[PDB]
């Protein structure tokens, strides 16, 4: 079962699709090939929540209702600066304006 | 030219409505006419009685945005082997992201507001040329 | 294989190449990173559900769900996606 993510840290969103079945490590080996920072430097997060790395997907809450192509879940990205991990910051997308009166 | 053929031997159908949309069902006559029929409610089923070479296409029955039914775009009830009825599963295209968005937008503004929308003017134009099945017949043929 | 898609503020969408080339546009600007000065990251993150979306469903029996489109946004996309011919 493909699950449908969006990786995020700062003002970075990564699209990825991965097996329900998959492991939170296997994503960091995903990010890995894509931001060129290895696992060991990565912290993946749904919500506030730190991510076992031995855990599938599933088990982390991502699952076919919801992690959809069209409403993709969402994974927080940090990274390790020297030694030390960032605090997880995931910067907001911007607001529309509101909503015309004819509508 | 897209015409249901007058075959007269009986074809047993299920128009199943697999789409959130409310379906009209829409049966091309002998002379090309689209004659509409009753509408499907989302996710409901009927079974219908038609013919063998009839023609028929399916439309949301509110904004006549057009489906698929059975991943094309017209479907013709064939020879009920073994007695089986034939299914026309109606599904949701997908649209463009252009025509999605002027469905939602159409959806959400009377179309005396159209001009009263900040966009620009081909858009506008866009959001006027409602789908509707004898334009879509013109283009199929 | 990835690409890199700006939107007007600044944020970074990375997303398999093949689901940009769902827009023409796209495709003839990286022909890589693309930067979208009048696209904002409200707009674009949804085209980018959407190039996920059509890449999933095109071609497909199962049941397709709708593309879901809130109104907030309904206009902004709608000038997107004109722009992006898709
Ligand atoms: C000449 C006569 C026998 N026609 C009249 C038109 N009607 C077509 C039709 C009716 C009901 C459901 C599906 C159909 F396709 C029934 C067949």
């Amino acid at each position: 079962m493909d699950v449908f993510l969006m990786i995020r840290r700062h003002k970075t969103t990564i699209f990825t699709d991965a097996k329900e079945s998959s492991t939170v490590f296997e994503l960091k080996r995903i990010v890995e090939g894509i931001l060129k920072r290895p696992p060991d430097e990565q912290r993946l997060y749904k919500d506030d929540q730190l991510l076992d790395d031995g855990k599938t997907l599933g088990e982390c809450g991502f699952t076919s209702q919801t992690a959809r192509p069209q409403a993709p879940a969402t994974v927080g990205l940090a990274f390790r600066a020297d030694d030390t991990f960032e605090a997880l910051c995931i910067e907001p997308f911007s607001s529309p304006p509101e909503l015309p009166d004819v509508m | 030219v897209l015409r249901s053929v007058n075959s007269r031997e009986p074809s047993q159908v299920i128009f199943c409505n697999r789409s959130p949309r409310v379906v009209l069902p829409v049966w091309l006559n002998f002379d090309g006419e689209p004659q509409p029929y009753p509408t499907l409610p989302p996710g409901t089923g009927r079974r219908i009685h038609s013919y063998r070479g009839h023609l028929w296409l399916f439309r949301d029955a509110g904004t006549h945005d057009g489906l698929l039914v059975n991943q094309t775009e017209l479907f013709v009830p064939s020879l009920n082997v073994d007695g089986q009825p034939i299914f026309a599963n109606i599904t949701l295209p997908v649209y463009t992201l252009k025509e999605r968005c002027l469905q939602v937008v159409r959806s959400l503004v009377k179309p005396e507001n159209y001009r009263r929308l900040d966009i620009v003017r081909s858009l506008y134009e866009d959001l006027e040329d409602h789908p509707n099945v004898q334009k879509d017949l013109e283009r199929l043929t | 294989m990835y690409v890199k898609l700006i939107s007007s503020d600044g944020h970074e969408f990375i997303v398999k190449r093949e689901h940009a080339l769902t827009s023409g546009t796209i495709k003839a600007m990286l022909s890589n990173e693309v930067n979208f000065r009048e696209i904002p990251s409200h707009v674009l993150s949804k085209v980018c559900m959407y190039f996920t979306y059509k890449v999933r469903y095109t071609n497909s029996s199962t049941e397709i769900p709708e593309f879901p489109i809130a109104p907030e946004i309904a206009l902004e996309l709608l000038m997107a996606a004109n722009f992006l011919d898709c």
